[PDB]
């Protein structure tokens, strides 16, 4: 239904604040802050202290299991070794740092392939 | 004012003083922003430090 | 100014622009003392800038 | 606690706004309307148990506690009818206001249509 | 036939937005748009059968060279290989039904042909994105769908919240676009070319995969970038269906599957955290479109983890993308029909009964919902179970936590999708407007997407369907039990008394509110400093009064 | 209801005419006094600068702080580029006599 | 708009009583919005009473030294003593008036005639000898019948 | 005391003067109960009124 | 249809009289236009709050709170609803 009524926003009839360009007045009622939740009451009357306080527990509750398995569990937990390939096929497949074949602890060059899968950031000269 | 009895009037005003943020809040949030949005700079600085300390170890134990 | 310049000169063992900047900061702080506050910073800057332009 | 508008109300209208907002917040927290009906009845029975009071201190304590409860249980996603403020259909395709037209503006006073210097 | 899949929706957009449309009107422009999509879909079907089944890739030099300075050489060239044919079939097939739906859904809009032209432009830039053979024509497609998403989200421009949603989508995606551009610079510098077939990376410098992952996280709406996706519901329902099915959100996953240059730890962690977050977000919403938007974010998390698993995982990721587009577009179209049958209301507390909708809308919602929750031997069952079983046998210890997060997410998805059906149809009526839609065009639009759901079961996406990864019956049939648990819980309609957890999750963990002041207000205040204290202050030189 | 054109073209100014002619200034805005005052004040905001505590502190930590950060980053990038190109230490402004400008006839 | 009065010049007329340096009272008529120095020039006062406004970009304005009573002190226009206009007024007080200055001393171009000046009595103050250039000076004696109004131009050069 | 160049320089150490005039505020919709909630855990969540009118009715 | 966006007086009157009679204490014969809620009908303040919320439900309106405070009789409600362009 086009043409529905909508209330208009009043023009300023008093001296303006110095930093008035933080209100978005598009012509209709109501205007909004330039970014939502920057000022004014938040939905549900929550505050920044509420979210920071709940997150100070909830963030370590989500980061806890990843740390535990990345530091206290290794490749030998699996009941089987990775998929086996002929040497000419395998030798190019494990050149990728991305590959899941570097977790083959039965390979004769398991350590050397793991030492070549260390992530670097600045390319050396 | 022909729609004020339908959608509300203009009597309730916005409670905001349009004032700048506090100095400590601004400084702390800006430092956090620099750390988050410029993390390659810190990664590469750490790479340079880890590289030069290894050459220090080589030059120390080599000439002995 | 002259005593602070030659003192920093003899203390650092070399001739460079640091002695002039320090002497200018000292002299301008002497001039700017007791005045409202852009001035105890502004006058050391002006005397150090005169030393830097001189060099 | 109530806002600065509700704190300026007369006592009868203050209690009326508290009951009305309680019914609306019970709508917002319920799954359906048929879930809402006995909660509305229970809220009505809750207000009827303080009707015959006279001590203004006890009245003030009950009123302030209920306003704290309503500030606590303000729903983060209220149910608004779509064509009103905060609804999803407000301010979509309004009729255009009258805009004025100037016919043949380029033909009026030709050769002198720039900026002065 | 090959260039007809890319050019021709762009031609439909050009026709419907130019002054040619002044002579056609609404009635003629609807015909032009539907025909211009039917031709492109037919071309994509031919391309799909030639490239996927008979294995013959085709490379087309379209418009010569774009720009070539030094060793930086960008050409106007396409290449149609397996991934490109998959994406073109999916995009054109979904966009055809969305055009057929939009020609009836937006019938009472005053600027209907402008809306249809914007939809066609959006589809055409998506086709340009997936048909490109190098990175720069891909960036043409990337920014083209970004711009058309801005035009379509803020279509109802007299509403301020729609305008701010469109601006928010632009800005959130602009951060990741910057990181993706820097990653393209890394790739070209250390490999020497821009074409995909010459980008074979075994061991690169870390910034490559990270920056390309951030650029993909923007478009695919992963963790700390998902904030624009929920607010994009301000646009009309066809826009949401095309954003969440075929265009835009599937572009980052396509880019990561194509390049395969990521580091798997970041990808697995981001994907599993996104899946769990969007699962708990959609469980606590009452806006009918926001639940479906969060389910889209959750499935994109599943695909992210899968492409983290490996090359087989990359194939499974593309397969889940392809099957997800059909039932997601069907879900959005059915939700739009339910909304229109209930007077524009989007709150699921004001629905109920079987009077406000057609029989076909209820059937469409039921079948697409059953495919989404992984009901056995439907379309989503094959792809989702493939990803879950591939995550159960990965030798990375990080994938152990990711699999648990995915199983919890599966139970949450079967909870809130069953809640969406239950509130809409099974409970007693609690609205007041009953205007059910039974037009031919939206019903045929829904029937086409249901036919594609059947087609994915009958003809698989790839060769993985029917391959058996050897798992015990306990590990294999657990997601079915999690689906049943979600269904039973949602039909029991039970709730908990832990209201602070309920309001922490229902307010979506406060990400928007925390972003309103951790970068945004500081950017405004630093601008105040640089202008007032710097330009007007410290650097300002005054006059000499005399 | 003005008539600014004859039936065969020929614009007429209507200087002495009663009806108001449509012209260039027909759609000029009606000025709001407070908006004009706020824009005037923001146009002359250099008169409001003062060396108080907050101005001095923010001009030190943000303006001078980020300028020093950018100078440090520029020197870091210059030195790292010279190391990754096979060059020795090179003479920037105020850095003692050293190598500037590599020779094209030389292999580094 | 109705039967309201046609605008007359008498509605905008301002009358000021001026006492010249010989003590002779004069009736001076002006219009609203006109400065006082202009009304004094157009009345027919001699050219020895007037001198240049000594600001930059305003020496083509003629000005006179007037004595203003305490009731009309607040209807002289305000001049910032720190601005350049303030330094112009300071130069005029320093060079032209000198020790003829009183607490009622103003300058006539800084008085804009309105209805509040109606009936105000002012007096012409004495000035010291001055020179702008060879074609505009004052030797110090008010012995000349040449009116300021009869000069065709005011020449800064 | 001594006359110097510091008397002739317009130093920028004067605070700008504000006025007591009421500034403009845009209208906003009414929020009836808007007390800011900072506590994650509150006794109001387990209030007997909440139990009587929300949890307990059948 | 009829009216420039506003419902007619008679159907609004009929619907308001229908909504008003849903109390146990109300005698139906006393329900008429221009009848006071408290003095004539015998409803307290909570009953009036419920009646205005029911009229919001009946005509599909979000009545602002200051306007709902002013409604004190059947004729006040009828005159308010007939001045709504959004009343369906
Ligand atoms: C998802 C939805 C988001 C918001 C809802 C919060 C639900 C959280 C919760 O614990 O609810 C349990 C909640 C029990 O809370 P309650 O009924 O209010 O309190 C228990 C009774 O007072 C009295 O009950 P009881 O004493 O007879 O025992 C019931 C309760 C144990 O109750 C206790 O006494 C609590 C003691 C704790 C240890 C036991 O049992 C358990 O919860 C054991 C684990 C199963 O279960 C429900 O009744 C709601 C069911 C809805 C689906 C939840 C099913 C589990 C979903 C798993 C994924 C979690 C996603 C959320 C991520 C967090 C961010
Ligand atoms: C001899 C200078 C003649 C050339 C410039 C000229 O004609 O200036 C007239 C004009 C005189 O204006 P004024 O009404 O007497 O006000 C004086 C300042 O506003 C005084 O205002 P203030 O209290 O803000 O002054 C303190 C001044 C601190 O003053 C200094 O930094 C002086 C050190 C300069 C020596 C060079 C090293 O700090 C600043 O204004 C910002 C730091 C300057 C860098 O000077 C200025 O506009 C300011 C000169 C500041 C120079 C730096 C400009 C930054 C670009
Ligand atoms: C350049 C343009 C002007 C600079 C801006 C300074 C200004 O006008 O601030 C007014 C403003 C006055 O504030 P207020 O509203 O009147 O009230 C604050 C006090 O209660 C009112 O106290 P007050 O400032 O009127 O006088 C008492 C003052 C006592 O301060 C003084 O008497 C003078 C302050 C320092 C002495 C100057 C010596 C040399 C500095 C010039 C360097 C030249 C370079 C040569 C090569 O005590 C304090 O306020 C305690 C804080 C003093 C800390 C001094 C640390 C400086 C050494 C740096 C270590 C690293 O000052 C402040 O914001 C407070 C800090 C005190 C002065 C600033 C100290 C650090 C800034 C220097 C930056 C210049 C380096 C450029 C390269
Ligand atoms: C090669 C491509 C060439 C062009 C092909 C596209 C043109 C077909 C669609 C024509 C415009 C659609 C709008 C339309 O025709 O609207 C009617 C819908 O018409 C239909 O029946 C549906 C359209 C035809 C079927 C769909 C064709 C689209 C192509 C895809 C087919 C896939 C299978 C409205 O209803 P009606 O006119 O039948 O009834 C009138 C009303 O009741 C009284 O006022
Ligand atoms: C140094 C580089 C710094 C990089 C980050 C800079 C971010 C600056 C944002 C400036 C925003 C100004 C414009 C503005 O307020 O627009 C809003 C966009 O919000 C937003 O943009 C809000 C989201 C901000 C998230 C930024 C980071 C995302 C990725 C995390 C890492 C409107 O939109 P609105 O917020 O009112 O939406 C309402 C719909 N409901
Ligand atoms: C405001 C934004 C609007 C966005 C608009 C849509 C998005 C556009 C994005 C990409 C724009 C690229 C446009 C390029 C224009 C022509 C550039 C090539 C110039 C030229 O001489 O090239 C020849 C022209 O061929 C030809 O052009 C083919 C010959 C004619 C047969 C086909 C006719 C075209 C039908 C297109 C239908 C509508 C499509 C809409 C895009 C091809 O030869 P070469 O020298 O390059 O040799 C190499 C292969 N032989
Ligand atoms: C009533 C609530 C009970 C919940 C469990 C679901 C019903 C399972 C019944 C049961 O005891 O089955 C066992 C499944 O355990 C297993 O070995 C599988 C554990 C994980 C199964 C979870 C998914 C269940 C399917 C829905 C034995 O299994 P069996 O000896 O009958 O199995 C070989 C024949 N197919
Ligand atoms: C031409 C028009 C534009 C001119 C702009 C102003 C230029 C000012 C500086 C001119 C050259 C100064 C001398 C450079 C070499 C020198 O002796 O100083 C070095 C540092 O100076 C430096 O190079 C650091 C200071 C310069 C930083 C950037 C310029 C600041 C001015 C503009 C900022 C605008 C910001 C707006 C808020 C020494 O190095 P060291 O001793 O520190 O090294 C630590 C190890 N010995
Ligand atoms: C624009 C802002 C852009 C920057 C955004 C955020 C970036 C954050 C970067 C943080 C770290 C930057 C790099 C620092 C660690 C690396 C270190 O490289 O070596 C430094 C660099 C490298 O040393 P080298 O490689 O051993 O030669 O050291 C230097 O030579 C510079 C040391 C002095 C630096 C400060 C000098 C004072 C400048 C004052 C400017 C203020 C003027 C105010 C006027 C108003
Ligand atoms: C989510 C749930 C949140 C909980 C919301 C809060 C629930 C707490 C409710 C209990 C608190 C109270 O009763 S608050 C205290 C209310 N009791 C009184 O004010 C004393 C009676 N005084 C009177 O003037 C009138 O009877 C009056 C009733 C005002 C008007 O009714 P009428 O004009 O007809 O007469």
């Amino acid at each position: 239904g086009a043409g529905a009524p909508v209330k208009l926003a009043p023009r300023p009839d008093k001296p303006l604040p110095t930093w008035y360009e933080l209100w978005w007045d598009n012509g209709y009622y109501p205007g909004q802050p330039a970014a939502d939740f920057m000022f004014g009451a938040w939905p549900g009357n929550m505050t920044e202290t509420y979210y920071l306080r709940f997150w100070s527990v909830f963030g370590l509750a989500l980061a806890a299991p990843f740390y535990y398995v990345a530091n206290f569990t290794d490749e030998t937990r699996m009941p089987m070794v990775p998929q086996q390939y002929p040497a000419e096929v395998r030798d190019v497949l494990v050149q990728r740092r991305n590959s899941m074949l570097k977790h083959d602890f039965s390979a004769p060059d398991f350590k050397e392939v793991k030492d070549r899968a260390k992530i670097y950031w600045t390319p050396m000269y | 004012t022909s729609l004020d009895h339908v959608f509300g009037d203009n009597s309730n005003k916005l409670n905001y003083n349009f004032e700048p943020m506090g100095m400590g809040s601004l400084f702390i949030r800006t430092m956090v922003m620099v750390g988050v949005f410029f993390f390659p700079v810190f990664i590469m600085i750490n790479d340079d430090y880890k590289y030069t300390s290894f050459l220090d170890k080589v030059a120390a134990a080599k000439a002995a | 100014f002259s005593f602070t310049d030659a003192t920093v000169e003899n203390m650092r063992g070399k001739h460079d622009m640091t002695s002039g900047m320090v002497a200018g900061a000292v002299t301008g702080f002497l001039f700017g003392m007791g005045r409202p506050m852009p001035q105890p910073v502004a006058w050391p800057l002006a005397f150090a800038g005169a030393a830097v332009a001189a060099d | 606690m109530a806002s600065e508008v509700v704190l300026a109300l007369p006592h009868k209208l203050r209690v009326m706004r508290m009951y009305r907002t309680g019914l609306k917040e019970l709508i917002n927290w319920s799954a359906n309307r048929h879930e809402w009906y006995p909660r509305a009845y229970a809220l009505r029975q809750e207000f009827e148990d303080s009707k015959a009071l006279t001590d203004r201190e006890e009245i003030r304590k009950k009123l302030e506690h209920g306003e704290e409860l309503l500030a606590r249980f303000r729903h983060w996603e209220p149910l608004i009818k779509p064509e009103f403020v905060g609804g999803t259909a407000y301010s979509i395709n309004p009729a255009q206001p009258k805009l004025k037209f100037i016919p043949n503006y380029d033909a009026m006073d030709e050769y002198k249509k720039g900026d002065h210097l | 036939m090959f260039l007809l899949s890319v050019f021709f929706p762009l031609l439909g957009g050009l026709v419907n937005t130019s002054p040619i449309a002044r002579f056609l009107g609404h009635r003629g422009s609807s015909i032009i748009a539907i025909g211009c999509m039917v031709v492109a879909f037919i071309s994509s079907v031919v391309i799909y059968y030639e490239v996927v089944f008979m294995g013959c890739a085709v490379s087309v030099d379209v418009f010569g060279t774009w720009f070539s300075v030094g060793t930086f050489h960008a050409g106007w060239t396409f290449n149609f290989d397996l991934l490109t044919a998959n994406m073109l079939f999916t995009v054109t097939g979904v966009s055809m039904a969305v055009h057929m739906y939009a020609c009836d859904y937006m019938r009472q809009d005053p600027h209907l042909n402008l809306f249809l032209g914007y939809l066609s432009y959006f589809t055409g830039f998506m086709c340009v994105l997936v048909a490109a053979d190098n990175l720069l024509v891909m960036l043409v497609g990337w920014e083209g769908i970004g711009v058309c998403s801005y035009l379509l989200i803020g279509y109802w421009s007299h509403r301020l919240s729609a305008v701010k949603s469109a601006q928010k989508a632009i800005l959130v995606n602009r951060v990741s676009d910057g990181l993706l551009m820097w990653g393209v610079l890394w790739v070209w510098y250390h490999l020497g070319s821009l074409e995909y077939d010459l980008l074979n990376v075994y061991s690169a410098s870390g910034f490559v995969g990270l920056s390309i992952l951030i650029g993909a996280m923007g478009k695919s709406a992963q963790i700390l970038f998902h904030v624009w996706l929920a607010d994009a519901m301000e646009g009309p329902t066809p826009v949401s269906a095309l954003i969440h099915a075929a265009t835009l959100v599937t572009a980052g996953v396509y880019l990561l599957v194509r390049l395969h240059i990521h580091d798997e730890m970041f990808v697995i962690i981001v994907g599993s955290l996104t899946a769990f977050m969007a699962g708990v977000f959609g469980a606590t919403q009452s806006d009918l479109k926001r639940v479906i938007a969060y389910s889209t974010c959750s499935q994109l998390g599943y695909m992210m983890v899968s492409l983290g698993l490996g090359e087989t995982g990359g194939e499974a990721s593309m397969g889940h993308l392809m099957t997800h587009a059909s039932f997601k577009a069907a879900l959005f179209l059915a939700a739009g029909m339910v909304i229109s049958g209930n007077g524009g209301n989007q709150h699921i507390a004001r629905y109920g009964g079987s009077a406000h909708s057609a029989m076909f809308t209820m059937l469409t919602l039921m079948v697409a919902s059953l495919s989404l929750i992984g009901w056995p031997e439907l379309s989503g069952f094959y792809s989702k179970e493939t990803i879950l079983n591939l995550a159960a046998i990965c030798a990375d210890p990080i994938a152990d936590v990711a699999h648990t997060l995915l199983l919890l997410t599966a139970m949450l998805t079967s909870a809130y999708t069953t809640k969406l059906f239950y509130q809409c149809f099974m409970v007693d009526f609690s609205g007041s407007s009953v205007t059910p839609v039974r037009n031919v065009l939206p019903i045929l639009a829904m029937a086409i997407l249901l036919l594609d759901i059947m087609l994915k079961v009958w003809v698989g996406t790839n060769l993985l369907s029917g391959m058996l990864f050897f798992l015990p019956w306990g590990v294999k049939t657990l997601p079915f039990g999690l689906m049943v648990a979600g269904i039973l819980t949602a039909t029991a309609a039970v709730g908990s008394e832990r209201f602070t957890l309920i309001r922490f999750c229902g307010s979506r963990w406060g990400f928007d509110q925390l972003f309103a002041r951790s970068p945004v207000n500081p950017i405004f205040d630093l601008g105040r400093i640089t202008w007032a204290i710097g330009d007007r202050g410290l650097l300002s030189v005054g006059n000499l009064r005399a | 209801e003005a008539k600014q054109f004859t039936p065969d073209g020929k614009y007429m100014p209507g200087i002495f005419s009663k009806a108001k002619p449509l012209d260039r200034s027909t759609q000029w805005v009606h000025k709001n006094p407070y908006i004009e005052a706020w824009y005037y004040r923001r146009d002359h905001f250099e008169n409001e600068f003062v060396w108080n505590y907050r101005t001095t502190i923010e001009a030190l930590w943000f303006l001078g702080g980020f300028t020093a950060a950018a100078y440090a980053l520029s020197v870091f990038a210059f030195r790292q580029a010279d190391r990754r190109s096979g060059y020795p230490k090179r003479q920037i402004l105020g850095d003692e006599p050293a190598m500037v400008l590599p020779d094209e006839r030389q292999f580094y | 708009h109705g039967p309201a009065q046609t605008p007359t010049v008498f509605d905008k007329l301002v009358e000021v009583t001026v006492v010249d340096m010989n003590g002779i009272r004069h009736r001076v008529r002006g219009l609203q919005g006109q400065s006082l120095a202009q009304a004094l020039v157009e009345y027919g006062f001699p050219d020895t009473y007037f001198f240049p406004n000594m600001g930059f970009y305003t020496q083509h304005i003629v000005d006179a030294h007037v004595f203003v009573p305490k009731e009309f002190w607040g209807k002289v226009q305000n001049v910032d003593p720190e601005s350049d206009d303030g330094l112009a007024v300071k130069r005029m007080f320093r060079d032209i008036v000198q020790d003829y200055q009183r607490d009622t001393s103003f300058f006539a171009s800084y008085i804009t005639l309105g209805a509040e000046h109606n009936g105000m009595t002012v007096g012409i103050g004495p000035i010291k000898p001055w020179i702008l250039h060879s074609e505009w000076a004052f030797a110090g004696v008010h012995d000349s019948r040449n009116k300021q109004f009869d000069k065709p131009t005011v020449e800064i050069w | 005391s001594m006359k110097t160049l510091a008397d002739y320089i317009r130093w920028r150490n004067k605070e700008p003067i504000k006025a007591s005039v009421e500034e403009w505020r845009p209208p906003v919709p009414v929020i009836n109960y808007d007390k800011p909630q900072n506590d994650v855990l509150s006794a109001l969540d387990k209030d007997p009124i909440v139990r009587r009118v929300l949890i307990n009715p059948k | 249809g009829f009216g420039g966006g506003f419902l007619d007086k008679d159907s609004v009157t009929e619907r308001v009289l229908h909504v008003t009679k849903h109390f146990e204490k109300i005698d139906a014969s006393k329900v008429s236009p221009a009848a006071s809620f408290e003095k004539d009908l015998g409803l307290d303040s909570l009953d009036v709050v419920e009646l205005v919320m029911a009229l919001e439900e009946e005509f599909g309106l979000e009545i602002p709170d200051a306007e709902a405070d002013k409604i004190a009789s059947v004729g006040d409600a009828i005159n308010y609803i007939c001045s709504n362009p959004m009343a369906k």
